[PDB]
């Protein structure tokens, strides 16, 4: 139950190894699986290192306590995925939470686009803002939100997109939601996002009405 | 080769075990198994494996092992379980099957009823052939289970002494006997005999003289 | 053709309880036991408990013990799991697997140095109180704050749907539908993006067409460019 | 103890069976009596003592899980098998083209499946190993009550619930009168070919029933050789194991009795299994000769 | 199922041989084993030995080992066990029984055993005395009269008083073999003394072996 990257970046072709720490001793059980969006994990590896079959001869096992590790011996294309490993010795089983595994590029900058509120969702009493960040590389950013100047909390929602089948960039939405009261009773509304792409955080901002 | 306790009583409906000890070389590595035996007819098998029993045994019998001992359990104890129960294993160091002591079952149902005990010395025809039996009746005690001592005036003494097996009598009490040979010559020797029967613990007594 | 088939989604209201079967198919059940693992949205996954197919002996995790049950039907190759008193924290996909016929057995489970080597194709379980309400479907127009060079983005905003999925269409290179979020109403919503050439606002139309099966919703959503 | 199956260069002992109406399968003899020798350790080893009987159900869920492994090491190769099912779909069934672009069709399908089997068997011999490693921990690790006085009843109940039924079963179909008839049919086929073979025109069929004679005196002599064994090996099995099942050994000697008796079984099923199926594809190919004779007397009369 | 039946009983002399069969009511000698077990009176179940019929493989208990010999019959379906140079201590009950391997051997088909009595010779043993009323209770005024049935043989003897029609207090005990070597019984009735008066007793003995039929009046000491 402890893995050592929780977000690992990789390239195709590379050697990977992921870490399956314990907090016991194990004798020699753990359990690899592999894990693919929308469907079911598959064993790739059982006991010490016995990979079972139709598991391509890349993927090996190792260990024999409370440290052991999953190797593949060169990353292919369709090894994108989140690895997990499983520790069987009592009668309850453990489930290490999962290890990603993601290409790695150049770093990149994200495209930062910002909505107000439409006439025809003031229609309904309620205004959401929307903040959006497109194609980005890594994962690793941060958005907040301020209204006339005020830093805000517990009012907007993130929601992520996976990696892109061409440029492996990901994108993120950021949507504020006020009652259409509250919103009426401020003018500003701003987006600030910092990342490794930017040497400089990027605010993005309007003034409600114009 | 096994030892178990030679009875044991219970109270209807209640649980009575019944212990089987062994050895490292059988119950230690091997199976027990366990039989049930009514006088005049075939053992039955009661328990084939360890804590398993076959098809029409009832659920009230369990068996247990740890070690080198194993252990029969009764539970709801009913009147048809009265009878010889017997534990046995294979046996390594000796290549062959070992039975354990048959352990006695008697179901509680009549008081403790004392042995009625009647003596009669020899006949004057049996003394005039030139032999001399003492005879000893042992009836309406319960449970069936006793002990026949023949003692002595001064000193005790066994030689000459037949018992038979106890038998359940029409008033569901049980009976016994026992016979003591003895020559005319010892016969007239003493001021008189006595037969002593013991029954849990409690002791009944009959003597006889010559005439 | 050895696998497991599982029962369809499932959405049911705090409180009440749920039935997932898990049918065998092309291997002796009998020799085999069932396990089964919960995943949460976006989360690793939880074991839940385990029958042998044939023993019949159970192990459950500590945690949902007294609320789940496990059986088996030996005679149609049928395990089934039951989870009853449902709360919102159980809002996931529920998963069975091939295993040992003795897990918490008794000295040494080694005649098994496998594992979990066969697994259903889950079953999604969502916990909600209300019920089923379609998406409101708003314009996310194209203006001067969304355009930077030549390149300008434009959207809609699937808000405030019960339960999930919907799907978007448009156009295919560029478009971005982003996963679901929970908002404190208990209701969903979800942003769908697309960047396309500035020059071309004035004269390419962009329609975005939204579906919504279980409220039985479809919208086809102009998006016309905003002055400032 | 000098362990009795192992691994070595078998290049070609293969066997090809169609039992029912185009029901191809193979089996290839060394690994299916090297992985049965090691089900008969597995068995001899969990039975030896008294406690871990339990674990039949365990032993018999890891066969069956190294069964399908094995097996779907086999369904890689479906795709050329079926490619042959459908040759001998077009040579059993002539109903033009000829025998030779057929018969060369055959023999070239039937390499190519023969050459797929050989570019797996490194697959097929890590399941075997995988086998071998198993039974063989259980047997390394199989300990006694006494060591200079070891019980053999684990042999007689492994015995018993494993190889008593089948040499029954064996001695009950006499195999050697199931052969005495194999030939009296082969030998009326060859009476009733040439009996019937009086002129040209209806030819086809005469070289397709040549064909399947032929093939048919191949599984013949198969069918022969396993009857064989089976005949040697259960005479040699009831004759060894009434040496080692009333009494005691030491250590050394019971697990030298174990290795020799597994030894004598895994060949003896092995043989068995064949000799089964080898007799459904002979009677599979009888039956379509029944119907290829009917055809060839049509066109007897057709003819003239 | 399978249906074991041992064949018959038998009275043999220190030092002869018996031959006990066991046959199989099924027909078929299974790779089951058929195992020999004997009780003395007083004994317990004690294991003998067994054989396997199909394979005619033999095991024995240590202490029977060089006195019993075990075979059997494949075409005929029964097994013999052969005890030779009989002793007292063989008196016994014979059961043969079939083990289960599925069961771990256990024993779960059994015969429905043959008695073997060893004892010396045979006579008549006309001796027949009356048992004069005596008191067994006072305050219940009850007595005690009998019949002895001294210095028979063999076995068995019934005990019937006036012919059948006094039934009310008859109790009879076992026989053992006495000193002399010859079994004794005694038959005791329990009466009224108030009968004692006149109520005839006539105690009727059958020896069927020596054809012997005694009748014995028990009358009031005189």
């Amino acid at each position: 139950m402890t893995q050592s990257p929780s977000t690992l970046s990789a390239s195709v072709g590379d050697r990977v190894t992921i870490t399956c720490r314990a907090s016991q001793s194990i004798n020699t059980w753990l359990a690899w699986y592999q894990q693919k969006p929308g469907k079911a994990p598959n064993l790739l590896i059982s006991k010490a290192s016995s990979l079972e079959s139709g598991v391509p001869s890349r993927f090996s096992g190792s260990g024999s306590g409370t440290e052991f590790t999953l190797t593949i011996s060169s990353l292919q294309p369709d090894d994108f995925a989140t690895y997990f490993c499983q520790q069987y010795n009592s009668y309850l089983y453990t489930f290490g939470q999962g290890t990603k595994v993601e290409i790695r590029r150049t770093v990149a900058a994200p495209s930062v686009f910002i909505f107000p509120p439409s006439d025809e969702q003031l229609k309904s009493g309620t205004a959401s803002v929307v903040c959006l960040l497109n194609n980005f590389y890594p994962r690793e950013a941060k958005v907040q939100w301020k209204v006339d100047n005020a830093l805000q909390s517990g009012n907007s929602q993130e929601s992520v997109t996976e990696q892109d089948s061409k440029d492996s960039t990901y994108s993120l939405s950021s949507t504020l939601t006020l009652s259409k009261a509250d919103y009426e009773k401020h003018k500003v509304y701003a987006c600030e996002v910092t990342h490794q792409g930017l040497s400089s955080p990027v605010t993005k901002s309007f003034n409600r009405g114009e | 080769v096994l030892t178990q306790p030679p009875s044991a009583s219970g109270t209807p409906g209640l649980r009575v075990t019944i212990s089987c000890s062994g050895s490292s070389s059988n119950i230690g590595s091997n199976t027990v198994n366990w039989y049930q035996h009514l006088p005049g007819t075939a053992p039955k098998l009661l328990i084939h494996s360890n804590n398993q029993r076959p098809s029409g045994v009832p659920d009230r019998f369990s068996g247990s092992k740890s070690g080198t001992s194993a252990s029969l359990a009764i539970s709801g104890l009913q009147s048809e379980d009265e009878a010889d129960y017997y534990c046995a294993a294979w046996d390594d160091s000796l290549n062959g099957w070992v039975f354990g002591g048959g352990t006695k079952l008697t179901v509680l149902g009549q008081p403790k009823a004392a042995p009625s005990v009647t003596l009669f010395p020899p006949s004057s025809e049996e003394l005039q052939a030139n032999k001399a039996t003492l005879v000893c009746l042992i009836s309406d005690f319960y449970p069936g289970a006793v002990t026949v001592a023949w003692k002595a005036d001064s000193s005790p003494v066994k030689a000459g002494v037949e018992t038979t097996t106890p038998s359940k009598q029409s008033n569901n009490k049980y009976a016994a006997s026992s016979y003591l040979s003895l020559t005319p010559e010892q016969w007239k020797s003493h001021r008189s005999y006595s037969c002593q029967v013991t029954h849990e613990g409690s002791t009944v007594e009959k003597t006889v003289a010559p005439t | 053709q050895v696998q497991l088939v599982q029962s369809g989604a499932e959405v049911k209201k705090p409180g009440a309880s749920v039935r997932v079967s898990c049918k065998a198919s092309g291997y002796t059940f009998t020799s085999y036991g069932i396990s089964w693992v919960r995943q949460a949205p976006g989360q690793g996954l939880e074991w839940m408990g385990w029958i042998s197919g044939y023993d019949g002996n159970t192990n459950y995790a500590q945690k949902l013990q007294g609320r789940v049950t496990m059986t088996t039907d030996t005679s149609t190759s049928t395990a089934y799991m039951e989870l009853r008193s449902l709360r919102s924290d159980d809002t996931a996909v529920y998963y069975c697997a091939r295993d040992g016929p003795q897990v918490g057995d008794f000295d040494w489970q080694v005649y098994y140095y496998y594992g979990m080597d066969v697994w259903g194709q889950g079953t999604t379980v969502t916990v909600s109180s209300a019920s089923t309400k379609g998406p409101s479907v708003f314009p996310l127009a194209p203006s001067s704050k969304s355009t930077s060079g030549g390149t300008a983005a434009l959207g809609c905003l699937v808000k405030d749907y019960f339960p999930e999925p919907v799907t978007v269409s448009w156009l295919t290179s560029g478009v971005h539908t982003f996963p679901a979020v929970l908002q404190s109403s208990g209701l969903y919503s979800l942003s769908s993006v697309v960047t396309v050439p500035s020059s071309s606002l004035g004269t390419q139309t962009y329609i975005c067409n939204v579906n919504h099966k279980p409220s039985n919703t479809k919208v086809d959503k102009k998006v016309e460019p905003k002055s400032c | 103890h000098f362990k009795e199956l192992s691994n070595y260069n078998i290049a070609n002992s293969i066997d090809i069976l169609q039992e029912k109406e185009g029901h191809l399968d193979f089996v290839i003899i060394p690994h299916y009596t090297f992985l049965d020798y090691y089900k008969h350790l597995s068995y001899n080893s969990i039975y030896h003592k008294s406690s871990t009987y339990g674990k039949c159900i365990a032993v018999d869920a890891f066969i069956k899980k190294i069964n399908e492994a094995y097996d779907k090491v086999k369904s890689k190769c479906n795709d050329i098998k079926n490619d042959l099912i459908a040759t001998i779909k077009k040579l059993e069934h002539p109903y033009n083209r000829t025998f030779k672009k057929m018969m060369d069709e055959y023999n070239t399908k039937k390499k190519k499946l023969i050459k797929c089997i050989k570019n797996h068997e490194n697959d097929f011999n890590k399941i075997c190993m995988d086998m071998k490693n198993y039974g063989t921990n259980l047997f390394e690790q199989l300990s006694c009550y006494n060591n200079n006085f070891c019980n053999t009843n684990g042999i007689r109940y492994h015995y018993d619930e494993y190889i008593h039924k089948l040499i029954l079963s064996v001695k009950s179909k006499n195999l050697n009168k199931d052969l005495s008839d194999m030939t009296n049919i082969l030998q009326q086929s060859e009476l009733l070919l040439t009996n019937l073979n009086k002129k040209m025109g209806s030819y086809i069929y005469i070289d397709t029933i040549k064909f399947i004679h032929k093939e048919m005196k191949h599984i013949f002599n198969r069918i022969e050789y396993h009857t064989k064994i089976i005949n040697d090996k259960t005479k040699i099995i009831q004759d060894k194991i009434k040496l080692n099942i009333w009494r005691t050994f030491q250590k050394d000697e019971l697990l030298k009795r174990i290795l020799d008796m597994s030894n004598e079984y895994s060949l003896f099923i092995t043989s068995d299994h064949l000799r089964q199926m080898l007799y459904n594809t002979f009677y599979s190919k009888e039956k379509h000769l029944n119907n290829i004779f009917h055809h060839l007397i049509y066109v007897l009369q057709m003819k003239f | 199922e399978v249906q074991l039946v041992q064949s018959g009983a038998e009275v043999k002399k220190p030092g002869s041989s018996v031959k006990v069969s066991c046959k199989a009511s099924g027909g078929t000698f299974s790779n089951y084993a058929i195992n020999w077990v004997r009780q003395a009176p007083g004994q317990g179940l004690e294991w003998m030995g067994g054989i396997i019929p199909i394979f005619a493989t033999t095991n024995y208990a240590q202490k029977f080992q060089g006195r019993v010999t075990i075979t059997a019959d494949e075409s005929t379906s029964t097994a013999y066990m052969e005890l030779s140079s009989l002793r007292s201590e063989d008196t016994a009950v014979y059961f043969c029984a079939r083990d289960k391997h599925s069961w771990s051997y256990a024993f779960d088909i059994w015969g429905q055993g043959t008695m073997v009595t060893v004892s010396s010779a045979s006579t008549k043993g006309p001796s027949v005395f009356p048992l004069a009323p005596s008191s067994k209770s006072t305050s219940g005024g009850t007595a005690a009269l009998g019949c002895l049935v001294k210095d028979y043989f063999p076995e068995p003897v019934t005990v019937s008083w006036n012919s059948g029609a006094l039934t009310s207090g008859v109790h009879t005990f076992p026989a053992v073999l006495q000193s002399s070597g010859l079994y004794s019984l005694s038959s005791v009735v329990t009466v009224p003394s108030s009968s004692l008066g006149t109520q005839t007793y006539i105690c009727n003995v059958n020896h069927k072996p020596s054809n012997t039929k005694v009748d014995k009046k028990v009358e009031p000491k005189s």
